[PDB]
Formats: C-alpha cells, sequence, structure tokens
C-alpha cells in the first residue's frame, strides 16, 4: 500500500546520472586548466625571446 | 662575481693604449663573455622547466 522500493529505485536512479556527469565534467575541465597554463607558459617564453633578440 | 672583476680590470689597464697585452685581453673578454651567454641561457632554461611543472 506504501510503494518504498520504487520510490528509492526512482531517487537512487536520478542521484547516479549527476555522480556521473560531475564525474564526467570535472576530469575535462581540469584537463582545459592545464592547458590553458601550458600555453601561457609558452607565450612568455616566446615573447621573451624576441624581446631578448629586439 | 667574475665578471665586474675582469672588465674592471680591462677599464683599469686601458686607460692608454697598450700594445702588448693588447692581443690577450680581447681573448680573456671573449672567453669570459661567451662563459656568461651560456650559464644565463641555462639558467633560464632550467626556470622555465621549473615554472611548467605545476
Amino acid at each position: 500500500v506504501i510503494p518504498w522500493q520504487t520510490f528509492d529505485e526512482t531517487i537512487k536512479e536520478l542521484s547516479r546520472f549527476k555522480q556521473e556527469y560531475s564525474q564526467a565534467a570535472s576530469v575535462l575541465v581540469g584537463d582545459i586548466k592545464t592547458l590553458l597554463m601550458d600555453s601561457q607558459d609558452k607565450y612568455f617564453e616566446a615573447t621573451q625571446t624576441v624581446y631578448e633578440w629586439c | 662575481g667574475v665578471a665586474t672583476q675582469l672588465l674592471a680590470a680591462y677599464i683599469l689597464l686601458f686607460d692608454e693604449y697598450n700594445e702588448k697585452k693588447a692581443s690577450a685581453q680581447k681573448d680573456i673578454l671573449i672567453k669570459v663573455l661567451d662563459d656568461g651567454i651560456t650559464k644565463l641561457n641555462e639558467a633560464q632554461k632550467s626556470l622555465l622547466v621549473s615554472s611548467q611543472s605545476f
């Protein structure tokens, strides 16, 4: 008369979706953070080399 | 520490032209400045690789 098991299955299935996409998006945004910092190091080194030659 | 004394010796000994020490002074200058360019360039490359590790 009180469907508690279907309620728990629904809550856990809505809660697994969010865990999956958080774990997927966080790794990719951290990778983009690493790439942007690497690009800023390469930019600094190139413009400093040309500055010292000039 | 080495360059600031060899260049002061160059300013001291050649207030007037000294033809006897003129062939060796040029070799000392070339040697110490070519040593310094290599050391300064490797120090910059080491600091850059250290900055790219974070």
